[PDB]
C-alpha cells in the first residue's frame, strides 16, 4: 500500500536467531515482487529513505546488502506502478507542465 | 527482659495525662477521631515531641524498632477502654513520628547513621505497584504437624531454616493455605531532588520499602521527604559490581508528607495537621456569619501588595472556584474558572502569582521557555529491556488545582497553545500517541501573566491589535484584567510610603515569644493573618456544595443580552455563549465564602459589577460614553 | 469432607417459586442445545447458601467445583457415554468498590468490579482429564485436575513399582480448556485526585470466552486468588482474578429476544421518527437543525457492494464542523461518543500520527516484530472523531489519505504485509484561520496550501455569529434552566414517558436497524437526481468564468446516493421514494450555496 | 515427536558407543536415513476474518515431499491431524501461568 | 569505640600511572592524575561476629578478607561447625567507603593513544573528599584482588593464561585471576 | 430504622439521621456521631447480599447487645420494637412496617379548568395498580414502588434541608408559618399524599424539648397556575410521654373564612386538613388567624 518503512526492498537483517545459531535475511518485499507487479502510492508524501531504495532498484534489477552479516546480490524482475498528486491544487495550465511534482528526476 | 513492662506502663500516661496550650485536651483529641474513620495512625505533638524525647531520646538512637513495638501495643489499650471492639474490625493499630530536628540529605549517611532515626528528602522515580505480602508465615512440616503458627517475618531477607523443633532431617518446610492475614508492599525507588545540592553533578540512588497503610501515597513524580529507619539487610550477594564484604542499604520508611514550601518555619507548618474539632470549628462558623467578610477576606490576601481591588477579587475567585457538576446522560459542565492578567513590565503581576501558590494546597510553575506540547500533558516514556511502553505524566495531570504560565514564548507559541485551548474546550483531555488510547481526568485551572509588545497601550487600537494572540483560545478565558498608570501625585506615595515599610520587616518561653513577635509584625493592621487563613480553604473545596434559585437569575438575562448588542454592534472581541456560563460561576464562587449552600441578590450584583466594567474599559477613548451606559446597569 | 453432595443433588431439583419448577426447567432446555451451563438466582440459595458459604468461605477455590461434581450426577438422570463437565455462572449486585480496598480484606472472596476491557491475548489450552504412564513398570491411570489454588495443583507421583518421575503425558484420550489473559482496564471516571490508571490480568473458560470486544462498559463477579509466577526482594506474589460470569450490557452476533423488537416496530409504523429524533436526540442543544440531520444518518451510514466485479463501492459518509469558537461543535461531539455502538475520542493534536494507525516493537519473548496496536483496527464498525484541522501539518494527512477512499490498509514495516480490512467512518471539527476573517475576505484561506482533503469528505457545514435579537434571549432563557434547577430534568422526563425518546434506548434500536434490513433506491429516482446536477455544475460553471477559483467534483454527487439511502435505513423500507429523496437534497441544496457564498 | 500419533518413550540421546563387546563401534552412514524439518506460520485471510481483532496464526510441521512449495504469499490450503505436544506442569516445578500445550499440525 | 588508622603523607617522589608493575607491591607509591566518575557510600566489615546456631552463635571469629561469607574456625563448645552463620547488625563495628576511577594529566599525554586508566578504593575518613574533577595526588600501598567465584548465580582475549596456572586449590578447579588495583588512605589536592 | 430486610443499610444513613433529626440535630454532630456507629463494617458487594441479609443477625444481635447498653444510658426508645412479619415460603422476607411505605409511594408515582381534569383523572388511575398489589401475581411490580420509595425521600430531604438553611420558618404569636414561594422540583407537591410526609419531616424538626408553644405549622407551595396553593395545616406531637385532647383547631377557624366573602375560596378537596387560597388572600388569611384565638 505504499507505506514507506525501510523494508521496502530490503531485509533490515530480521534473523530472530532462528533457534540459538542461525542468522537469516528474511525477506522484506522483492521475493513478491518477482516476475509480478506492485503498486505504490503517495511519492511527494514520503521521506527522503525510501527514494534512495527506489533509485537502486530502478537502476539495476537486484539489490544487495550487507547490514550485519552477508553481502548476496538476490534476484529481482519488478515493475512498479505510480499513482502521486499534484501539489498546489489546480496549477497545471498556469506554469509549467514540468516540475508540477518536482520529486527527484531520477525517477522521472 | 521485663523492665520494659513497666515502660509502657511508664509512658502511657506520660502521653494522655497532659495537654499542653491551655489544656483543651489534644492528645485526647487525635485518637478518637481517627477512631471515628477508622485509619490507623497517631501523630506526636511538637511542643511536647522534645518533652516526650528528652528522657527518651536515649533510648531512641539505642534502639529505634524494638522501642516502637513495645511503643504500639499500648496504643491499642489506650483506645480500648475509648473505643471498644477494635478487635474484629481490622485489629491492627502503628504509630507515626512528626517532624524531627535535622536538616541532612541525601549526601551524608555514615556508619554512624545506621539503625536509627534518619529523615531525608528527595524525588520519586519510577515504582511499581501494590503486591500482597505474606507477612505471617505458617510452616509446614510433612511427616509431623504442618502447622508452625503465623510467624513473624521479616523484610527482604527470607528466613527460613532447615530443621528444628520437629526432627533434625532434610524435610523441607513448605506451605498451606489458610488464615494468613497480607499486608501490602510497594518499593519506590528515590532520586535525589535536584534543588539544594551543590550542582552540576549526578542524582544518587536509594531504596524505600513502604508499609501497609501507607501505600500509593505519593505519586510518580513529586518531591518528598521520609522518616525512615536505616536497615541494612542483606546476605552479601551482589552481581553488578564483584563480591566483596559490602552492605547495600535499604530505607523502611515510617511516614511520608507531600511537597513543602517556604522552609523558614520554626514551629508551625512542617505538618498538614488539619484537624478542626472542638475549638477550631467552634471558631470557623463565628468568622462566617459576619457581615462584612468578603469585603475583609479580598483585603487580607495579599498582604503585601497595595494595588487595585478587581485582581485581587478574581484571583480571590480562581482558587475558590464553583462546582464540577454532575449531569444525566448528556454533556457535563466545566466546573473551573480561569483568569489572565494582562499587565506592565514593572507593576507587580510577577508576584501575586507567585504568593498564590504557597496558599493553595497544590501546585506546578512551569513558566518561560521548555513548555514543550508533550512535556505539559502525559507523555511516554520509553521501556527498559524487558519492559512496555508505559504512560507517564508531567505537569498537568500532577496538578488538579494549581496554576501554569504562558506569557509570551513568541517562538515556542505555535508549538503548544494547540495543548492548552483543549485543556478547557475540550475539559479532561488525554491523547493516544503510539500506545494506549485512554483518557484521565484533570479539572485544571489556569492562570496566566502575558505581556504586551512593549508598553501596556502600545495603541489606541483594540486588543486584537495588541497581543499577539488570536481570538479562540484568548476567548476560554473570563477576564482580560489590565493595569494602568500614568502620573498621579497621591497614588504613587500611596505606594511609595507603603513600600519602604515592608523592607523593614527584615527557650520554650522563647520559642513562644518569637511566634507572638512573628505574630505582631503581622499584625500591623490586624488583616486576619495567614495562620488560620489558609486552613479553612481547604475545606472550602471539599466539604459544601452551592445550589441555585430561579426567580432572580432572569433579571440579568436582558442584562445579559443588550449588553451582547452593544457589544456585537460595537465590538472588539466578542463574548458568545461563554462568558454567561462564567457570569453565573462566579457568582456562587463569592456565596461559596458564606459557607452556606445559597445564592442571594447581594452577590449577583457584586458579581456582575466585576464583570462589565473590567470588560468595557479595555476599549478605546471611546470609553467615558459607555460608562454613562453602566450606572443604569448599576 | 463430603456429603455436601447430598445437600445440593436434593436442592436443585426441586428449588422453585410457586409452581413453575424452573431449574429442571431450564437444565432439561440446556443439555439439549449443548451448552451445558447454569446460573443461579435469588435469595434462599443466598438464604441458606451463606449457611452453606459459612463452611464455603473458608476455601471459596476447591469446593466451589463440589458443586460441579454433582450436577453431571443429576445428568444423567435426565439422559437415560459422551457427557462432558459443567461450568458455573453467577449473579450478584450490590455496588462497585472500583480499584482500592485490594489486599486486605479481599483475598479469594466474591468481589465485584466494572472496567473497560483493552486486550485480547490468542487463546491457549490446559488439560482437564489425561493418562499416565509409568515407564519400565507400566503403570496406567487418570487424573482430573478441575479447579486452581495457573498450572500445578497437584502433581504426578513416583510410584507406578518402576523408577522415579517414570510419568509421561501422552495425547491420545485428553480433553482440554482455554484460557485467555485478556487485561482489564479501570473506567476512567471514578477516582480523580491526580494519579494513573492501574491494571489487572484474569482468565476464564470456554464456554465464556470470546464474548467481549475492546472499548466497552463492563462488569465482573470473581474470585481474588493469588499466583505465584518465577519469570525483587522477599517472596512475594502477584494479583489476578479468575473470572466468573459477565452480565455485562449490550455488545456496543445479531441474536437477541422478541419483545424488543415488538415495540420498534409498533415505533416504526408511525411516520414521525425524522422530526421526533432531532428533538430526542440531542436535549441540551438549541436548535440547530441543519447539523442535527447529519449526525442520524452518520451513525447508521449506507450498505458496501461486492458487486460481480473485482472492485467496490465505499457505503459511508464523513462531515466536517468548521465555524467560530462557541458555536458548540466540541461538546456536541461527546455526545456521539456514549450513543454509538463502538466510539473512541482521540480528539486531539493527531497523536503521533503514524502510530495512529500501526505499530511493531521488539518482544520480551522471542524478540519478535508482531502487530499490536492502532486507533482505526479498534474503531471498525463505528466513528471515530478528532479535531484540530489546521496545525498538524506532519502526518496527519498522509495517514488519512489511504485509510480513507478506499479504507484498506497494508503495514510494510519489518514484518508482515497485510491488508487488514477497515470500514470506518470519521468525523472532525476544526478552527479557520481565526473564523471572522476567512467570512470577512475572499473565501480561501481554510486549508494551508491543499484541498485534496476537502474533496475526500463532501458534507460542510460553515456556522457564523448573527445578532437577532430575539433568539439569544430565549438561548439566556435557555441554558439558565440547565444549569441550575434542573427543571428541564423533570420537564424532559415528563415528556419522555410518551412522546420522547431517552439514550438507552436510541443505542439498541440502531444496532437493530442497520443489522436487519438492506435497501436500494428505484429507479424512478435515477431521472431525478441526474436533472439536479446539470444545473448544480452549471451554478459552479457560471462561478469560474467571472475568476471565481477555490470545491464540487463527482464524490458528492456519488454521496448524495449514500445520503438518500441513509434515511431509507431508518424508515426500514427496502425501496427508495420521491418525498424521500426530495428532503435530502433539501439538505444538500443547502449546503451548495454556502460552499459559494 | 514425528511418528505423529504414537507418544512413545523418546530416545534422549545422539549417538551410542560401544555395545556389549570390546568392539569400537563404526556407523555406516550411506546406510542410515534421514529426513528434513520445516515449520511455517500461517495467517489468517484477512477479509473472512470478521473485525474485531487483528488476525491470528498457527503453525504446522510438513515433510519433505512438499517442501519449498510454499512461497511467502501464496493462497494456501493444508489438511492434516491436530496435536498437542510437551509435558505442561510437571517439567518444571510450581509451574505458575504457563501453557504446556503447543498447538501442532503434522500434516500433509 | 576506639578505631584507628594510619595516615602517612608527604612521601618525595611522584610517579605517573605507567610506571608500575613489578617492585610496587606492597610498596608505597604516591601518584598524581584527574578523577572521573565517583560512586556512593557502602559500608564494610573488617571483623564480624557471626557464627552457626547450632549449640551457640556467639563466636567473634576472624579473618574478614575479600571472601568473608564463611566464619568456620574455632566453635565454641564441641558442636557442628560452618553449619550457618548468623551475620548480626548489632555488634560488628564498619567503615565506609567508595570507589573511583582515575585518568592521566593533560600536561603528560604524548600523543592520543587511549589514555589508559586504573581503579582505587579509598576507606577511612577518605570518603566524599575527592570532588570528581581535580589533579590528585594519593597515598600509595598498591595492591591486588581476585574473585574467589562465591555461592553467587554464576560461578577475544587470552587473559588468566596465567591464572591456568592457578588452579586445583583445595576448594573446586576454576581460574582465580587478578588484576592490579589500588588502596588508598589519605587525599590531598593541589589545584 | 425501616426498610431493612428489603434493603439498603447504606440509605438507612440518611434515615439513621432521621432518627436523630429525632434528637437533637439534622446534620452536624450526627455526621461525626454515625461514624461511631455505622462505618464499623464497610458495606460489600456481593456477601452483602447475604451479611446485611443474614449476618447481620450477627449484628441486629449486636446492636441488640448495642442499645441494652444504650439503654440505661441513652434511654431513648424510638427504635426497638415488636412489630409484625410474614413470609411466603421462599422469596424473602417481608414484614408490615416497610409493606405500608411501599403501597404510600407507589399511589403517588406510577403514571378553563382545563388543567385539574387532566389532574384528577391521573390519580384514580394510579390508584387502580395499587389495589391489585395484593397478589402473588405482582412479584417485578412489586420492587419498582421499593426502589422508588428509596429516591423519593431523598428527593423530599434534598429540599427540607434546603428550608431549613434558607431559615424562612418563623414564630409569629400562635404558630409557625413557612411559604415555600419557589424551589426545585415542585411538581411532587400537587398530589396532597406527599405533603403530610414533608409535615411529618418538618413536625418533627422541631421534636425538641419546646417546653412553650407546641403548636404545629402551615406551610404553602405553589406549581399551577392562578395561585392553586393546596395549603395544609398539622397535628402537635408529643415525645412518647395523648394526656390532653389536642385533635386540631384548624376546621372550626376553617368554616369562619369560608363564611366571610367567598372570594375565590375552595374546599373542593375531600379532607379539611386541605383547603384552598389565592395569592392575594393569603395574608388577609392570616391576619384573620391571628386574632381569631380558637384553641
Ligand atoms: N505595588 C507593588 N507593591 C510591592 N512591591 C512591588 C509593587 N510593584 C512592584 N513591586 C516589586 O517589584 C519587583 C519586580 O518584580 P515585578 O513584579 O515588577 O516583575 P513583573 O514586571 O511583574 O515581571 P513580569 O513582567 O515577568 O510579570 C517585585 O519583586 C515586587 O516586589
Ligand atoms: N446551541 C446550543 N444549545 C445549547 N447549549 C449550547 C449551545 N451552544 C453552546 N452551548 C453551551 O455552551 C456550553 C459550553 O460550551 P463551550 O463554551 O465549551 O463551547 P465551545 O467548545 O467553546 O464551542 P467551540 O467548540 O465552537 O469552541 C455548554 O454547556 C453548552 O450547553
Amino acid at each position: 500500500t505504499g507505506r514507506g518503512s525501510s523494508g521496502v526492498g530490503l531485509t533490515a537483517a530480521v534473523t530472530t536467531d532462528r533457534e540459538t545459531g542461525e542468522r537469516r535475511l528474511e525477506a522484506g518485499a522483492m521475493v513478491l515482487a518477482d516476475r509480478g507487479v506492485v503498486c505504490i502510492d503517495e511519492f511527494d508524501k514520503m521521506t527522503d529513505v525510501d527514494r534512495v531504495a527506489i533509485h537502486e532498484v530502478m537502476e539495476q534489477q537486484t539489490v544487495t546488502i550487507a547490514k550485519a552479516g552477508i553481502h548476496t546480490t538476490l534476484n529481482a524482475r519488478c515493475s512498479v506502478i505510480a499513482a502521486a498528486n499534484p501539489v498546489f491544487g489546480q496549477y497545471d495550465v498556469n506554469r509549467d507542465p514540468h516540475q508540477n511534482i518536482a520529486l527527484p528526476d531520477s525517477l522521472l | 527482659p521485663n523492665v520494659s513492662r513497666t515502660i509502657a506502663r511508664e509512658l502511657k500516661s506520660f502521653l494522655l495525662e497532659y495537654t499542653d496550650e491551655t489544656g483543651r485536651s489534644v492528645y485526647g483529641a487525635r485518637i478518637r477521631t481517627l477512631g471515628e474513620m477508622n485509619s490507623e495512625s497517631l501523630e506526636v505533638n511538637y511542643r511536647h515531641l522534645a518533652e516526650s524525647k528528652a528522657i527518651l531520646a536515649l533510648f531512641l538512637a539505642k534502639c529505634p524498632e524494638e522501642m516502637l513495638k513495645i511503643f504500639d501495643l499500648v496504643a491499642m489499650e489506650a483506645t480500648e477502654l475509648h473505643y471498644p471492639d477494635y478487635a474484629r474490625i481490622h485489629s491492627e493499630i502503628h504509630v507515626r513520628i512528626s517532624d524531627f530536628p535535622t536538616i541532612y540529605s541525601l549526601r551524608e549517611l555514615r556508619e554512624s547513621n545506621l539503625s536509627s532515626l534518619v529523615r531525608v528528602t528527595g524525588v520519586v522515580t519510577r515504582r511499581t505497584g501494590v503486591f500482597p505480602q505474606l507477612k505471617y508465615v505458617k510452616f509446614n512440616c510433612l511427616k509431623c504437624g504442618s502447622i508452625l503458627g503465623p510467624f513473624f517475618q521479616d523484610s527482604n531477607e527470607e528466613i527460613r531454616i532447615s530443621f528444628c523443633t520437629n526432627c533434625k532431617s532434610k524435610g523441607p518446610f513448605r506451605v498451606n493455605g489458610e488464615k494468613t492475614v497480607y499486608r501490602n508492599y510497594q518499593r519506590v525507588t528515590l532520586q535525589e531532588a535536584p534543588g539544594t545540592v551543590p550542582p552540576g553533578r549526578l542524582p544518587r540512588h536509594r531504596e524505600v520499602i513502604l508499609l501497609a497503610d501507607l501505600v500509593d501515597v505519593s505519586k510518580p513524580g513529586e518531591e518528598v521527604e521520609v522518616t525512615g529507619i536505616y536497615k541494612n539487610n542483606y546476605d552479601g550477594n551482589l552481581n553488578a559490581k564483584n563480591g566483596f564484604p559490602v552492605f547495600a542499604t535499604i530505607i523502611e520508611a515510617n511516614s511520608i508528607k507531600r511537597r513543602e514550601g517556604n522552609t523558614a518555619n520554626e514551629g508551625e507548618e512542617g505538618l498538614d495537621v488539619f484537624s478542626w474539632t472542638e475549638e477550631e470549628e467552634r471558631e470557623f462558623r463565628k468568622i462566617s456569619r459576619d457581615r462584612g467578610i468578603i469585603d475583609k477576606i479580598i483585603s487580607s490576601m495579599a498582604p503585601s501588595i497595595y494595588g487595585h481591588r478587581d485582581i485581587k477579587t478574581a484571583v480571590a475567585c480562581s482558587l475558590f472556584g464553583g462546582v464540577p457538576k454532575n449531569v444525566n446522560g448528556k454533556h457535563s459542565i466545566r466546573g473551573d474558572i480561569n483568569v489572565l492578567l494582562l499587565g506592565d513590565p514593572g507593576t507587580a503581576k510577577s508576584q501575586i502569582l507567585k504568593y498564590v501558590e504557597k496558599t493553595a494546597h497544590r501546585a506546578v510553575f512551569a513558566t518561560g521557555q521548555g513548555a514543550s506540547a508533550v512535556g505539559l500533558t502525559a507523555s511516554v516514556r520509553k521501556d527498559p529491556i524487558t519492559k512496555e511502553w508505559t504512560l507517564e505524566g508531567g505537569a498537568l495531570v500532577l496538578a488538579d488545582k494549581g496554576v501554569c504560565l504562558i506569557d509570551e514564548f513568541d517562538k515556542m507559541n505555535d508549538q503548544d497553545r494547540t495543548s492548552i485551548h483543549e485543556a478547557m474546550e475540550q475539559q479532561s483531555i488525554s491523547i493516544s500517541k503510539a500506545g494506549i488510547v485512554t483518557t484521565l481526568q484533570a479539572r485544571c485551572s489556569i492562570i496566566a501573566a502575558a505581556n504586551p509588545n512593549g508598553g501596556r497601550y502600545n495603541s489606541t487600537l483594540p486588543l486584537a491589535q495588541n497581543v499577539s494572540l488570536t481570538e479562540p483560545i484568548l476567548s476560554r478565558f473570563d477576564i482580560l484584567c489590565v493595569v494602568r498608570d500614568l502620573v498621579d501625585e497621591e497614588a504613587d506615595e500611596r505606594l511609595a510610603t507603603f513600600v519602604v515599610d515592608s523592607h523593614v520587616r527584615s527557650q520554650l518561653n522563647a520559642r513562644q515569644r518569637r511566634l507572638q513577635r512573628q505574630r505582631k509584625k503581622e499584625e500591623e493592621i490586624s488583616p486576619i493573618p495567614q495562620e488560620l487563613l489558609m486552613k479553612y480553604i481547604h475545606y472550602a473545596r471539599t466539604k459544601i456544595y452551592p445550589k441555585l434559585h430561579q426567580m432572580d437569575m432572569d433579571k440579568v438575562s436582558r442584562v445579559y443580552a443588550d449588553l451582547r448588542r452593544e457589544s456585537i454592534s460595537t465590538g472588539s472581541f466578542p463574548i458568545t455563549v461563554r462568558h454567561l456560563e462564567s457570569i453565573l460561576r462566579i457568582a456562587e464562587s463569592f456565596a461559596k465564602m458564606r459557607l452556606s449552600e445559597f445564592v442571594s441578590s447581594y452577590d449577583l450584583d457584586r458579581a456582575i459589577k466585576v464583570v462589565v466594567d473590567s470588560f468595557v474599559d479595555a476599549q478605546k477613548v471611546s470609553v467615558r460614553r459607555q460608562l454613562r451606559r453602566s450606572f443604569a446597569i448599576y | 469432607n463430603t456429603e455436601i453432595i447430598k445437600s445440593f443433588k436434593n436442592f436443585i431439583l426441586e428449588f422453585r417459586l410457586d409452581s413453575q419448577f424452573i431449574y429442571r426447567d431450564q437444565l432439561r432446555n440446556n443439555i439439549l442445545v449443548k451448552n451445558y451451563s447454569l446460573t443461579v438466582n435469588m435469595e434462599h440459595l443466598i438464604g441458606y447458601n451463606e449457611d452453606i458459604y459459612k463452611k464455603l468461605s473458608d476455601e471459596p477455590s476447591d469446593i466451589i467445583p463440589l458443586f460441579e461434581t454433582a450436577i453431571t450426577q443429576v445428568a444423567k438422570r435426565i439422559s437415560i457415554n459422551s457427557l462432558p463437565t459443567f461450568q458455573l455462572i453467577l449473579n450478584s449486585n450490590a455496588n462497585q468498590i472500583p480499584l482500592r480496598d485490594l489486599d486486605s480484606e479481599h483475598v479469594s472472596k466474591i468481589v465485584r468490579l466494572s472496567g473497560i476491557i483493552i486486550s485480547t491475548s490468542v487463546l491457549s489450552s490446559r488439560a482437564t482429564y489425561l493418562s499416565i504412564m509409568c515407564r519400565n513398570c507400566r503403570h496406567t491411570t487418570s487424573i482430573t485436575i478441575n479447579n486452581f489454588n495457573t498450572g500445578n495443583t497437584v502433581s504426578l507421583p513416583r510410584s507406578c513399582n518402576c523408577g522415579p518421575d517414570p510419568y509421561i503425558i501422552i495425547h491420545e484420550s485428553s480433553k482440554f480448556i482455554d484460557q485467555q489473559f485478556l487485561k482489564l482496564q479501570e473506567i476512567p471516571e471514578l477516582v480523580p485526585v491526580g494519579e494513573m490508571p492501574r491494571n489487572l490480568t484474569m482468565t476464564c473458560d470456554r464456554y465464556l470466552t470470546n464474548k467481549v470486544i475492546p472499548g466497552t462498559r463492563v462488569t465482573i463477579v470473581g474470585i481474588y486468588s493469588i499466583y505465584n509466577s518465577k519469570n525483587s526482594g522477599v517472596a512475594i506474589r502477584t494479583p489476578y482474578i479468575k473470572i466468573l460470569g459477565i452480565q455485562s450490557d449490550v455488545e456496543t452476533v445479531t441474536m437477541f429476544t422478541e419483545e424488543e423488537e415488538e415495540e420498534f416496530l409498533q415505533l416504526s409504523r408511525n411516520p414521525k421518527l425524522y422530526e421526533i429524533l432531532t428533538n430526542s436526540i440531542a436535549p441540551s442543544i438549541f436548535g440547530n437543525e441543519d447539523i442535527k440531520k447529519a449526525i442520524v444518518c452518520l451513525l447508521m451510514g449506507g450498505s458496501k457492494k461486492i458487486l460481480p466485479d473485482g472492485m467496490r463501492l465505499r457505503g459511508d459518509i464523513n462531515v466536517l464542523l468548521l465555524g467560530d469558537p462557541g458555536t458548540a461543535k466540541s461538546q456536541l461531539l461527546k455526545f456521539v461518543e456514549k450513543v454509538s455502538p463502538i466510539a473512541v475520542y482521540t480528539s486531539g493534536k493527531g497523536s503521533s500520527a503514524a502510530g495512529l494507525t500501526a505499530s511493531v516493537q521488539r518482544d520480551p519473548m522471542t524478540r519478535e516484530f508482531y502487530l499490536e496496536g492502532g486507533a482505526m483496527v479498534l474503531a471498525d464498525g463505528g466513528v471515530v472523531c478528532i479535531d484540530e484541522f489546521d496545525k498538524m501539518r506532519d502526518e496527519d494527512r498522509v495517514a488519512i489519505h489511504e485509510a480513507m477512499e478506499q479504507q484498506t490498509i497494508s503495514i510494510a514495516k519489518a514484518g508482515i504485509t497485510t491488508v487488514l480490512n477497515s470500514r470506518t467512518s470519521v468525523l472532525a471539527a476544526a478552527n479557520p484561520i481565526y473564523g471572522r476573517y476567512d467570512d470577512l475576505k475572499s473565501p480561501g484561506d481554510n486549508i494551508d496550501f491543499q484541498t485534496t482533503i476537502l474533496s475526500r469528505f463532501d458534507m460542510i457545514f460553515i456556522v457564523k455569529d448573527d445578532h437577532n435579537e430575539e433568539r439569544d434571549i430565549s438561548i439566556a432563557n435557555h441554558v439558565i434552566n440547565i444549569h441550575t434547577g434542573n427543571a428541564n430534568a423533570m420537564q424532559n422526563q415528563q415528556e419522555e414517558n410518551g412522546s420522547e425518546i431517552s439514550i438507552e434506548k436510541m443505542k439498541r434500536y440502531i444496532t437493530y436497524c442497520r443489522l436487519k434490513c438492506a435497501p436500494r433506491l428505484s429507479p424512478q429516482a435515477a431521472e431525478k437526481l441526474s436533472s439536479n446536477f446539470v444545473t448544480i455544475r452549471k451554478q459552479l460553471l457560471i462561478n469560474e468564468l467571472e475568476s471565481t477559483e477555490r470545491p464540487i467534483t463527482i464524490r458528492q454527487l456519488e454521496a448524495i446516493i449514500r445520503i438518500t439511502e441513509s434515511l431509507a435505513k431508518l424508515e426500514l423500507s427496502p425501496i427508495a421514494q420521491e418525498r424521500h429523496v426530495d428532503e435530502a437534497i433539501r439538505l444538500f441544496q443547502a449546503s451548495t450555496m454556502d460552499a459559494a457564498s | 515427536a514425528t511418528t505423529t500419533l504414537t507418544t512413545r518413550i523418546p530416545t534422549p540421546a545422539i549417538y551410542p558407543t560401544e555395545d556389549t563387546e570390546g568392539n569400537k563401534l563404526t556407523t555406516e552412514y550411506g546406510y542410515s536415513t534421514f529426513i528434513d524439518h520445516q515449520r511455517i506460520t500461517v495467517q489468517e485471510m484477512p477479509e473472512m476474518a470478521p473485525a474485531g481483532q487483528l488476525p491470528r496464526s498457527i503453525d504446522v510441521i510438513l515433510d519433505d515431499d512438499l517442501v519449498d512449495k510454499t512461497k511467502p504469499g501464496d493462497r494456501v490450503n493444508v489438511v492434516g491431524v491436530f496435536k498437542s505436544l510437551g509435558a505442561g506442569g510437571m517439567n518444571q516445578s510450581n509451574s505458575n501461568t504457563l501453557i504446556g500445550f503447543k498447538t501442532l499440525i503434522l500434516g500433509n | 569505640e576506639r578505631v584507628f588508622q594510619i595516615s602517612f603523607f608527604n612521601l618525595p617522589t611522584v610517579h605517573r600511572i605507567r610506571d608500575i608493575r613489578s617492585e610496587k607491591i606492597g610498596s608505597l607509591l604516591s601518584i598524581s592524575g584527574t578523577v572521573t566518575r565517583t560512586s556512593e557510600v557502602r559500608p564494610e566489615l573488617y571483623k564480624a561476629s557471626f557464627t552457626c546456631d547450632m549449640c551457640r552463635a556467639i563466636v567473634d571469629n576472624v579473618e574478614q578478607s575479600f571472601k568473608y561469607t564463611e566464619p568456620t574456625f574455632c566453635p565454641n563448645p564441641s558442636c557442628e561447625n560452618r553449619a550457618f552463620w548468623t551475620l548480626n547488625v548489632t555488634r560488628s563495628r564498619f567503615l565506609d567507603w567508595q570507589k573511583v576511577r582515575i585518568q592521566e594529566n593533560a600536561n603528560e599525554i604524548p600523543t592520543g593513544s587511549m589514555p589508559r586508566t586504573l581503579d582505587v578504593i579509598l576507606r577511612g575518613d577518605s570518603v566524599e573528599r575527592a570532588k570528581p574533577g581535580d589533579r590528585c595526588k594519593f597515598t600509595g600501598v598498591e595492591i591486588v584482588v581476585p574473585d574467589v567465584t562465591q555461592l553467587g548465580l554464576p560461578g577475544k582475549t587470552t587473559e588468566g593464561l596465567n591464572s591456568g596456572v592457578t588452579g586445583l586449590r583445595s576448594l573446586g578447579v576454576r581460574d582465580l585471576t587478578y588484576k592490579i588495583s589500588f588502596l588508598a588512605c589519605h587525599v590531598i589536592s593541589i589545584g | 430504622l425501616f426498610l431493612l430486610r428489603h434493603s439498603s443499610l447504606y440509605d438507612s444513613f440518611y434515615y439513621s439521621n432521621y432518627v436523630n433529626a429525632k434528637l437533637s440535630l439534622w446534620n452536624e454532630n450526627g455526621k461525626k456521631r454515625l461514624h461511631k456507629m455505622f462505618a464499623r463494617m464497610g458495606i460489600p458487594l456481593s456477601t452483602a447480599q447475604e451479611t446485611w441479609l443474614y449476618m447481620d443477625h450477627s449484628i441486629k444481635r449486636e446492636l441488640g447487645i448495642i442499645f441494652d447498653k444504650n439503654l440505661d444510658r441513652y434511654g431513648l426508645q424510638d427504635i426497638i420494637r415488636d412489630g409484625f412479619v410474614r413470609t411466603l415460603g421462599y422469596r424473602g422476607s417481608i414484614s408490615a412496617s416497610e409493606f405500608v411505605e411501599a403501597l404510600t409511594a407507589l399511589l403517588e408515582v406510577g403514571n378553563s379548568a382545563q388543567k385539574l381534569t387532566n389532574l384528577r383523572k391521573r390519580w384514580v388511575s394510579n390508584f387502580w395498580l395499587s389495589w391489585d398489589a395484593l397478589d402473588d401475581r405482582k412479584v417485578e411490580l412489586l420492587n419498582r414502588g421499593i426502589q422508588l420509595a428509596q429516591d423519593l425521600q431523598r428527593a423530599i430531604f434534598n429540599t427540607g434541608v434546603a428550608i431549613l438553611e434558607k431559615k424562612l420558618i418563623k414564630h409569629l404569636r400562635i404558630y409557625r408559618l413557612c411559604v415555600l414561594q419557589d424551589g426545585p422540583d415542585l411538581d411532587l407537591y400537587r398530589n396532597p399524599l406527599t405533603l403530610l410526609r414533608l409535615g411529618n419531616w418538618l413536625i418533627e424538626c422541631c421534636a425538641e424539648s419546646e417546653d412553650k408553644q407546641l403548636l404545629p405549622m402551615v406551610l404553602a407551595s405553589i406549581d399551577e397556575n392562578t395561585d392553586t396553593y393546596l395549603v395544609a395545616g398539622l397535628t402537635p406531637r408529643y415525645p412518647r410521654g395523648t394526656k390532653k385532647p389536642i385533635l386540631n383547631n384548624f376546621s372550626m377557624a376553617f368554616q369562619q373564612i369560608t363564611a366571610e366573602t367567598d372570594a375565590k375560596v375552595r374546599i373542593d378537596n375531600f379532607e379539611s386538613s386541605i383547603i384552598e387560597i389565592r395569592r392575594e388572600d393569603l395574608s388577609p388569611f392570616l391576619e384573620k388567624l391571628t386574632l381569631s384565638g380558637l384553641l
